[PDB]
């Protein structure tokens, strides 16, 4: 999916 | 204290933004939970009335609906908006346009996306310097996880300095070195010491004959 953080 | 943070949008005046990392699990629950919450409640159906300021959902080129405010109404086609998670600005039809509840307001969840600048460097005046420096910016960091340190406000957005997750080399620094970027001196005493680090690398940078001074100085 979109690029974003991995927490 | 370097906290880590996912960037995700450089601007072409040289400012980013980045999600928090330690709330990137609570964003994303969020967005499963507003994602089902429209499903049920489908926006074609909904009648939302788009305005100047008004917060509502977006749907983005990937298909999903996303946290937006509506910056300008230029038309029915054309709606400004801008993703308060994630930075980017869209201009998107009514069509990709809803109501954002209250269950998945910025009261519930803050503003994901937060803007900051480099500290200690100058954004270059001349066009393709300026976009030189971007460029190298968006290639090394743009969607990938860094850690950053506030280091001063200012009149617009705050100064950061952020650094690689790997090896740790500081960004902002990095530009100096390779001679994208001119150093911009404060009077802190705090930043004497890293700023005369800057100055040093922009030396070095001049001698190696670089970028911005490739012809010299």
């Amino acid at each position: 999916g979109r690029a974003r953080a991995r927490a | 204290s370097y906290k880590p943070v996912f960037v995700t949008e450089i601007t072409d005046d040289l400012h980013f933004y980045v999600q928090d990392v330690e709330t990137g699990t609570q964003l994303e629950k969020l967005m499963e939970n507003m994602r089902n919450d429209i499903a049920s409640h489908p926006p074609v159906e909904g009648s939302y009335a788009p305005r100047r300021g008004e917060f509502c959902i977006a749907k983005f080129v990937d298909g999903e609906w996303y946290r937006a405010r509506v910056e300008k109404v230029e038309s029915p086609a054309k709606i400004h908006v801008f993703y308060i998670d994630y930075g980017n600005r869209e201009v998107l039809p009514s069509t990709r346009l809803g109501t954002l509840s209250p269950a998945f307001s910025t009261r519930v969840l803050p503003a994901q996306a937060t803007e900051y600048a480099f500290a200690f460097i100058q954004v270059p005046q001349d066009d393709d310097a300026r976009t030189d420096a971007v460029d190298s910016v968006v290639r090394d960091i743009q969607n990938t996880q860094c850690l950053l340190n506030v280091e001063h406000l200012s009149a617009g957005c705050p100064h950061v300095t952020l650094q690689f997750a790997d090896s740790k080399g500081d960004v902002g620094l990095g530009l100096v070195k390779e001679g994208l970027v001119m150093v911009e001196v404060r009077k802190e005493k705090q930043f004497q010491k890293v700023i005369t680090e800057y100055l040093n690398a922009q030396e070095s940078a001049k001698s190696a004959r670089l970028n911005l001074w490739r012809y010299g100085d």
